[PDB]
């Protein structure tokens, strides 16, 4: 509840600050003034064109990194079970293979940018 | 100077005194000079509500001691 | 199709996660620990298709644990009918009822 | 009943399901989709679980900034679309508004069978437990016998990972 | 499927222990080396019986040794107590550890005169 | 049932129309398969709250993990589509007929 | 080389020795404060079934009065075959009370920050 | 592709298949489905061209839809019965939508569009994979819940499955789509008799698969994958084309030939549960299977077509590698008959 | 003998990060294995209360059971404060 | 009364901010043999309100190709974010108590780039996209490890509440424990504050200006203030983690003035940092974050979760 009224205060107050922005000063906007800003002259294509990425395998490799931060975060509470043997390989067993798979794709040129 | 950064260094310092000691202030302000209570489980939860309930006046933080046992 | 190699092993592989009333951390319980319990006793070694007919009780006790339907049922009556007496001003809710009670430790 | 700000925050699930599923430019249905995450970790955090809501609000929001790069890399177009810039996604996304009020007014106001059982209203707070005990977090401890008691979905769940960082490299490879 | 059978409101009246929790954790330890009988006897009837209703009188009983206790408390020495359910009470999380003064004089006076 | 539960089911039912009813970019597609895993995620995660089943707060978890997989497998297999084409359109998938 | 890493490791295990000490210290006075929950708990279960109870009785007095009129409908009547005591769900205790406490005996563990 | 990659990949989709077979566990076999499609998707693209890449982008949509809509049924399952153990659905519509996605990973009519397109677009090795060894996990899981599944859809999904393989199969000239038609109608087949034996599910599964790892391994010995490519073996291989139309006669199911047992066993099954009118249908149906493998054993070995001047080289080479299976499993196509009551140690 | 060692000059050499990173592995996993407090971490995780200790009925059989808290009988954390 | 504590918390950041861009210039100008602002003002005192006032009162201009809704929503969710980053920090006591604060702060953190993402986007121009993309390569590299640090460092608290820092760091800071995973940690956050030398998405020297090339006036003046105060949050942060300040419940100005001390000491350090060095590029950012850090943090992990079983030094509140 308090973090509700909490988020809401941020958002309009971000808000009125827009409106401010937006009311006060007086506006003269013109079609030379709005066009895009290519620093001294007219864009040749347009933004909206495809933009190459060179580090894709990266990024594909960052979604089942992520999820292995979903898998170790709960080991603060882990430590706390009786049989610490048990949990103490498997914490341990899961991290050599995330290690492992690392190496594999260091070694298979994986983490070198497309040229 | 070099001591002149020193004045924007002070104000920086002394607006950012004031969320902390304004958390403080305003929790000992609410909870009858004592420390609001933290419930990070619900044992603790329980304890504030059955503090609310025998308070009489609706209020955990108005504490009960011998004189309340006759 | 299934080929049954924990209970040939002994290994133990997933059915400690099956049932809601197997050996949870901090002995925490289930909601229907109860009558959960209740219905895989009565329903143990004599067949699904008995089980089906012979344990109805316990399971129809389970589901009603499980999802409350009947007691949901039930409490919506007892709301309709307090609302439409409150409506008509011939009963009228007592002070615990709004607020106005002597609370208890 | 209460207050019902878990049924609004179900609600704005709904119709940030509907904002990604209407298919605009994947830029907007990435927005729709962390829309989405965000309103389920809230409706996860007002039932106790606040790792599962808070990690699972994590694991979207870098989900979708993958997808975001990939969007401008292979998906984008000269003029992307919005809900209101074509004809076939602005009916998608009222049919689905409009169905799901549909159903919400159906729910409400009677009781009806809509697909597998029935629903009166009665709000969530019906079917708490009102259990009261404990100096910790069940949640936590149920996660947290994942490395005490699921020593196979451990072993499962890593080798899988393994396997996946292992064919991704296989099928990018080309040649 | 049958009537669900309640007490009435007459004998659920008990003499309520009407301090508050910080008093009550001050007091903890010696109370659970002193009410230890009747807490444990309740505590297995309800172990045991899984219902309520079937251990109301051992509830009582919990209630009036507590009730005890604490009477027999305020009778010997209340002033080193409030003192150190004061202590307690200020801190928010109520640690022990910020009050180990208070807490050996009280333990001192209760194990001179009782 | 609550209109919670009733309300994940709906947002569910919706990404996999979604799916099942394509435009032209795959991305869209996928999309809806990383909606379908929220929806299930969420509701998994309402009923083992409310029954109280401590063991399988763990499974959600572990689901969110295979989804990343999916989304992963996905993310790589339109790569190479679009390094054929030029485009991730699902019309362009139309060499093998039946 | 030699002097950076000799001292870096130096630091390293006074601070893992310090830190033993320390969290050995936390873990005594977590277990005492454990103990004291543990004397303290049967007074509660006493209070909460008294509590639970009280509530139950109650809301049967009131559906009493308030089901005197409606032909077929049983006083108190369970829903469950079996006869065993069934933990009250907290719908059935605040059914006929206010929004307020509702709320609270809802959301005010969770929303308490 | 590296052969120890390989090698992982190969081992990793057959222990998520039998991690399905294994678990008691609806999660464990949820997890084993997933395994298996993440390892199965490279093996498709071994040889890299446009054609496979299609092939498995429509093959992980279709299996990613299938495991959403398991898992869903699998949630509904728990929501009303707080079970994870794979025994008996508890409710309805969580079965409907479970028969449903174990169809759509099978292949099953109406969800049969993916299977000729995916086994056109693979070479014949990850054709036999994908026609042999996918099918265990699905069908295994159809067994364990055979006493839940509604009869009605599951029979309505098997007629269609026998009509659209035998119908699809007629208009084909690619061998592989003509695998795949019959991978159908077999599939058909084999759900058909669900409900009422599962050994004799079982039994069809093994015939089926028998048969159809002989085919593949034909095929891939003469190195054809359309009619008029096959139509040359004659004059490199006449022993080859023999081999084939026997096989081919078998899987039509003429007496005394080992494809006749399974629908033998199947029909007769069936009229002890009265059942006559879907058995007739049935058989009379295969009747089309039946034509088109006529079809391809005419162009391949009872008649001899034209061939090419640059055979007469290939006719001073042997083949470098032997398949070891590849005798066993003709006979076994062919000449098991006699031995049918065996069957008995399949329950 | 001495490859080994020539190896490890030439890692360390070049790329000090991983040597650094691999030794610290080692570590992790070769030393809880020889240390004999991981035993008394275990001792110490079974001696938190965290629910309670429910009651065992009397049948006059039960020696080591103490009737007390303060009995003699039962498990004791003198090793504990000690350490 | 809660208003009322919203406000002395987002009002004194905002001054903060608006002072920190004056002491950020004068101690740039003073490490390049100059003096800074000191005209506006007593020693530019004046300064940050000058350029507030001038920012909000100039003319903010709709880009004609722009996508208005995101280019209008991108400034808000990064200052609201940026305000509600302060809430769970305890100082000594928070404002919003949670069981899990660090989570919380990682997840909102995560959050905040889409606000860099969609202003680049909606921007419609080739200069914010550059920076755009150059936003996700940057996430790409430092989320992973920094998330990985901070679960290695938090094994020896036992918990993910930030008040219990305070008591886990009661006798020595706790930098004396982990000083490897401060060093990364710190490097970790001069990615995601997007500060020298890896201020790439900016990069007013090789993009103009980057994602908000195309924005002007007060949404702009919104960026800014986002941008900073993330760097005192984060300073803060760090300071809350590393270097444990001693805490009196009867007298918590001490804690509170000795944590405001460290925390500047911190941003004055960022500042130092971007006088320094040169910029990166930010492929070399990716390689430093997944060749040398990730393997070193992953071995630490191993380390730290070994430390506290084999010594027998596990922390408490499973
Ligand atoms: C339910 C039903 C739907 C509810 C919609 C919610 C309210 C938004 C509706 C107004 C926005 C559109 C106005 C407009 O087009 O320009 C106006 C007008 C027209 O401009 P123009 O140049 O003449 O014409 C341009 C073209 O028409 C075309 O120009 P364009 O390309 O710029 O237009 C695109 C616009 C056009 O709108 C449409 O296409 C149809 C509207 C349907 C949008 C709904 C999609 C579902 C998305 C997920 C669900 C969100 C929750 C919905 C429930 C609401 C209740 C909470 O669509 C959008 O992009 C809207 C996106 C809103 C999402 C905001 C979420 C913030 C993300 C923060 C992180 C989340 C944390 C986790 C939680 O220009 C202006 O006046 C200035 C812009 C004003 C924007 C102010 C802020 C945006 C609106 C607030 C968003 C909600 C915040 C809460
Ligand atoms: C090497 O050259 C350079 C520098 O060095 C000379 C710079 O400084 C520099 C950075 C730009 C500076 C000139 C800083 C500009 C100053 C800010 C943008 C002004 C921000 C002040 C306000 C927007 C903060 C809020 C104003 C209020 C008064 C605070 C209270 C808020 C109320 C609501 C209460 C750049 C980019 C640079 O390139
Ligand atoms: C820190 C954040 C919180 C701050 C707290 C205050 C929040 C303020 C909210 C933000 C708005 C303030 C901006 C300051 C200027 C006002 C802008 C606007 O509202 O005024 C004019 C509003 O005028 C309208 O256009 C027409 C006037 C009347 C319209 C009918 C509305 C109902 C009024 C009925 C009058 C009857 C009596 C009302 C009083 C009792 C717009 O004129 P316009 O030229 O376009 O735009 C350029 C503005 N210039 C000239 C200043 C540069
Ligand atoms: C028969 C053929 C053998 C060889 C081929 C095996 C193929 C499968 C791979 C490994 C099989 C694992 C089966 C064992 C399941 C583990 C569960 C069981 O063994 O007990 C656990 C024993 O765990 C041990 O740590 C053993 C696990 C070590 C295995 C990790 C590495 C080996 C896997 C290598 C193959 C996997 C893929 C490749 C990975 C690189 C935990 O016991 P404990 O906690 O006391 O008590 C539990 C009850 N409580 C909770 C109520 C107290
Ligand atoms: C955006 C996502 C915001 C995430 C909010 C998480 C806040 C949080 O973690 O605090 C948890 C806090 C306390 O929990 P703990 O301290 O961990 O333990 C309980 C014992 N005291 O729990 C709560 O108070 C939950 C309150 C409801 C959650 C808030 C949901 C907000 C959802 C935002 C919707 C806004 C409109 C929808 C669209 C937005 C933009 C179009
Ligand atoms: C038993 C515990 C194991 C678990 C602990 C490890 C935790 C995580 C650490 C590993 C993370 C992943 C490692 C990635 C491996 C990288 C492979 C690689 O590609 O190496 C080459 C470099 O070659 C090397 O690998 C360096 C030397 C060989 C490996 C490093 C040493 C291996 C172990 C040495 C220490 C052994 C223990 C210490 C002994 C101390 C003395 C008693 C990379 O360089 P390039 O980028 O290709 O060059 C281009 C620019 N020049
Ligand atoms: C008994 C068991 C104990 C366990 C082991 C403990 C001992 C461990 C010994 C090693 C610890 C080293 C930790 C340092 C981690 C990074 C080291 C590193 O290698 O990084 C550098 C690069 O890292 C950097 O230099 C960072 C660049 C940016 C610098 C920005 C400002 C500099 C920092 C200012 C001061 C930092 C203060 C941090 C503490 C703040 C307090 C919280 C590698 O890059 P390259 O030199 O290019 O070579 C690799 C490829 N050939």
């Amino acid at each position: 509840m308090n973090i509700m009224l909490t988020l809401l205060t941020n958002v309009t107050l971000a808000s009125l600050l827009v409106l401010i922005a937006f009311w006060l000063p007086q506006l003269n906007a013109y079609s030379e003034k709005t066009s895009p800003y290519e620093c001294g002259f007219d864009p040749m294509g347009s933004a909206r064109l495809p933009f190459s990425m060179k580090f894709f395998l990266v990024a594909i490799t960052f979604l089942l990194f992520d999820l292995e931060i979903a898998l170790l975060l709960p080991l603060p509470w882990a430590s706390q079970t009786n049989n610490l043997k048990t949990m103490l390989t498997m914490a341990l067993f899961l991290l050599i293979l995330l290690a492992a798979s690392l190496a594999y794709e260091w070694t298979q040129k994986g983490l070198e940018w497309a040229e | 100077m070099w001591f002149e950064i020193l004045p924007g260094i002070a104000v920086m310092a002394a607006c950012l005194f004031i969320p902390g000691m304004a958390t403080a202030h305003i929790h000992k302000f609410t909870n009858g000079g004592k420390e609001k209570r933290v419930a990070h489980f619900s044992y603790q939860w329980n304890l504030m509500e059955r503090d609310r309930r025998i308070s009489g006046v609706n209020r955990y933080h108005v504490t009960k001691g011998l004189e309340n046992i006759d | 199709p299934f080929f049954d190699v924990q209970k040939r092993l002994g290994l133990d592989l997933d059915r400690w996660m099956t049932i809601q009333s197997a050996e949870q951390p901090h002995k925490i319980p289930g909601r229907c620990h109860a009558f959960e319990k209740e219905w895989i006793e009565c329903a143990h070694g004599i067949g699904g298709i008995r089980a089906e007919k012979e344990c109805k009780i316990e399971f129809d006790d389970f589901v009603e644990c499980l999802l409350r339907q009947k007691t949901m049922k039930r409490l919506s009556a007892i709301k309709r009918q307090r609302d439409k007496l409150i409506k008509e001003g011939k009963y009228t809710p007592p002070p615990h009822h709004l607020g106005k009670e002597d609370p208890r430790p | 009943m209460t207050m019902y700000i878990a049924f609004i925050l179900s609600t704005i699930f709904v119709i940030g399901f509907v904002g990604f599923s209407s298919k605009p430019s994947p830029i907007y249905g990435g927005l729709g989709l962390i829309v989405s995450g965000g309103v389920g970790c809230g409706i996860v955090l007002n039932f106790g679980g606040s790792f599962l809501g808070l990690m699972v609000f994590l694991i979207y929001l870098g989900g979708m900034l993958v997808v975001f790069g990939y969007t401008t890399a292979m998906a984008t177009e000269m003029y992307p679309e919005v809900w209101v810039s074509n004809k076939t996604v602005f009916g998608a996304f009222v049919s689905g508004l409009m169905m799901e009020f549909c159903m919400v007014y159906y729910a409400l106001k009677e009781e009806e069978v809509e697909i597998i059982f029935k629903f009166n209203g009665l709000g969530d707070w019906v079917i708490y437990d009102t259990g009261d005990s404990g100096f910790f977090s069940e949640e936590a401890m149920g996660i947290a016998a994942l490395y005490s008691y699921g020593t196979w979905l451990v072993i499962v769940t890593g080798w899988s990972l393994l396997i996946g960082v292992v064919v991704i490299m296989e099928i990018t490879r080309g040649n | 499927p049958g009537i669900v059978e309640l007490p009435t409101l007459e004998d659920l009246k008990v003499q309520e222990v009407k301090v508050s929790s910080s008093v009550l954790k001050a007091a903890a330890h010696h109370y659970g080396a002193q009410c230890d009988k009747p807490n444990k006897e309740f505590m297995l009837c309800r172990w045991e019986e899984k219902d309520p209703r079937r251990c109301l009188e051992e509830g009582k009983l919990v209630n009036q040794c507590a009730l005890d206790f604490f009477r027999q408390i305020k009778r010997h020495c209340a002033e080193p107590f409030t003192e150190y359910w004061t202590c307690i009470d200020y801190s928010g999380l109520q640690l022990f550890r910020h009050c180990r003064k208070q807490q050996a004089k009280f333990d001192e006076c209760v194990l001179d005169k009782l | 049932m609550p209109l919670v539960y009733m309300n994940i089911i709906m947002a569910f039912a919706i990404a996999l129309a979604g799916l099942l009813m394509y435009r032209s970019h795959l991305m869209s597609s996928l999309l809806c398969l990383e909606g379908m895993m929220l929806s299930l995620f969420i509701m998994s995660t309402l009923i083992i709250l409310n029954t109280h089943f401590t063991l399988a707060n763990m499974m959600p978890i572990i689901l969110l993990v295979f989804a990343a997989c999916e989304a992963a497998l996905g993310l790589s297999l339109l790569v190479m589509v679009s390094n054929t084409y030029g485009t991730d359109y699902v019309q362009n998938l139309n060499l093998l007929q039946c | 080389g030699y002097s950076m890493f000799a001292v870096g490791i130096g630091t390293l295990l006074f601070g893992y020795w310090s830190m033993m000490k320390w969290n050995r210290e936390r873990r005594r006075l977590q277990i005492e404060d454990f103990e004291a929950r543990i004397a303290l708990m049967p007074l509660f279960q006493a209070e909460k079934d008294r509590r639970v109870l009280q509530m139950l009785r109650e809301n049967l007095e009131e559906e009493a009065i308030i089901m005197k009129d409606v032909p077929d409908w049983k006083v108190g009547e369970s829903v469950f075959h079996t006869t065993r005591w069934v933990t009250p769900m907290m719908g059935e205790l605040y059914g006929l009370r206010t929004n307020e406490e509702i709320l609270s005996a809802t959301y005010g563990f969770i929303w308490y920050t | 592709m590296n052969p120890i990659i390989y090698t992982t990949l190969i081992m990793t989709v057959m222990s998520g298949t039998m991690l399905v077979m294994i678990s008691s566990h609806w999660l464990l076999i949820w997890i084993g489905f997933e395994m298996n499609l993440l390892a199965m998707i490279p093996v498709l693209m071994k040889n890299f061209n446009p054609r496979a890449t299609e092939a498995a982008t429509k093959y992980f949509l279709t299996q990613a839809t299938a495991s959403m809509m398991l898992m869903m049924a699998i949630i509904i399952n728990l929501l009303y019965s707080g079970q994870w153990t794979i025994t008996k659905m508890f409710n309805p519509v969580a079965m409907t939508m479970m028969t449903m996605a174990l169809a759509m990973k099978l292949g099953l009519s109406p969800f049969h569009f993916w299977v000729p397109e995916v086994t056109q677009g693979i070479s014949l090795q990850a054709g036999l994979l994908l026609l042999t060894w996918q099918k265990l996990a699905p069908l295994s899981v159809l067994c364990q819940i055979s006493q839940s599944i509604n009869p009605n859809l599951m029979l309505t999904m098997a007629m269609l499955s026998i009509l659209i393989g035998g119908w699809g199969g007629l208009n084909q000239t690619q061998l592989r789509k003509i695998m795949a038609y019959s991978s159908i109608a077999h599939m058909g087949w084999m759900t058909a008799v669900l409900p009422y034996n599962t050994t004799m599910t079982i039994l069809n599964l093994l015939i089926y698969i028998t048969m159809t790892l002989a085919m593949f391994m034909l095929l891939i010995h003469s190195s054809a994958t359309t009619t008029l490519s096959l139509s040359h073996t004659w004059n490199k291989m006449p022993v080859i084309t023999s081999l084939m139309m026997v096989t081919l006669l078998s899987m039509g199911g003429l007496p005394p030939l080992s494809g006749f047992m399974p629908k033998w066993m199947i029909i007769q099954e069936m009229t002890k549960n009265e059942s006559i009118i879907m058995p007739t249908l049935m058989a009379m149906t295969a009747l089309l299977n039946l034509y088109f493998y006529m079809r391809l054993a005419y162009s391949s070995s009872l008649t001899m077509f034209p061939s090419t001047n640059n055979m007469k080289m290939k006719w001073q080479f042997e083949h470098t590698k032997q398949m070891k299976l590849l005798p066993t499993m003709i006979v076994l196509s062919t000449l098991v008959l006699p031995m049918t009551p065996a069957l008995s140690s399949l329950n | 003998a001495g490859r080994i060692a020539s190896f490890l000059k030439n890692a360390w050499a070049k790329e000090p990060v991983l040597v650094a990173s691999f030794a610290i592995g080692g570590l992790a996993i070769i030393l809880p294995s020889l240390s004999p407090y991981t035993n008394y971490a275990i001792r110490i995780n079974r001696a938190t209360p965290y629910n309670y200790p429910v009651p065992l009925r009397d049948d006059g059989n039960m020696p080591d059971v103490p009737s007390h808290p303060q009995d003699p009988q039962g498990p004791s954390l003198e090793w504990l404060k000690n350490l | 009364m809660f208003m009322i504590n919203i406000l002395s918390l987002i009002i004194p950041i905002l001054l903060a901010v608006a002072f920190l861009t004056l002491v950020e210039r004068k101690v740039l100008g003073y490490m390049q043999l100059r003096k800074g602002p000191n005209v506006v003002g007593p020693y530019g005192l004046l300064q940050p309100i000058a350029d507030a006032l001038k920012l909000f009162t100039k003319e903010p201009l709709r880009p004609a190709t722009s996508s208005i809704s995101m280019f209008i929503i991108a400034p808000i969710l990064a200052l609201s974010l940026a305000l509600t980053m302060w809430v769970p920090l305890p100082m000594p006591y928070p404002l919003i108590n949670m069981n899990l604060g660090v989570l919380f702060m990682l997840a909102m953190s995560s959050l905040a780039v889409y606000s860099i993402l969609w202003s680049g986007w909606a921007s419609n121009s080739k200069y914010a996209l550059i920076g755009a993309l150059r936003a996700v390569a940057q996430t790409i590299s430092y989320e992973v490890t920094l998330a990985i640090i901070l679960l290695s460092v938090l094994l020896m608290n036992g918990s993910y509440t930030l008040s219990t820092l305070i008591t886990t760091q009661e006798h020595i800071w706790m930098i004396f424990t982990s000083w490897p995973l401060a060093m990364m940690w710190f490097i970790s956050t001069l990615a995601e504050t997007n500060r020298a030398p890896f201020d790439l998405t900016e990069g007013e020297s090789e993009l103009v200006s980057g994602f908000n090339v195309e924005y002007a006036a007060g949404p702009f003046a919104m960026f800014f203030m986002a941008e900073y105060a993330n760097i005192i949050m984060m300073n803060a942060f760090t300071a809350i983690l590393f270097l444990g300040a001693s805490h009196d419940p009867h007298t918590p100005e001490l804690y509170t003035i000795n944590f405001v001390l460290k925390t500047l000491a911190l941003t004055i350090t960022f500042l130092w940092i971007r006088a320094s060095y040169p910029r990166f590029r930010y492929d070399q950012l990716m390689h430093l974050l997944w060749k040398s850090f990730l393997p070193l943090t992953l071995a630490l992990c191993m380390w730290h979760i070994s430390l506290p079983i084999m010594t027998a030094s596990i922390p408490p509140q499973s």
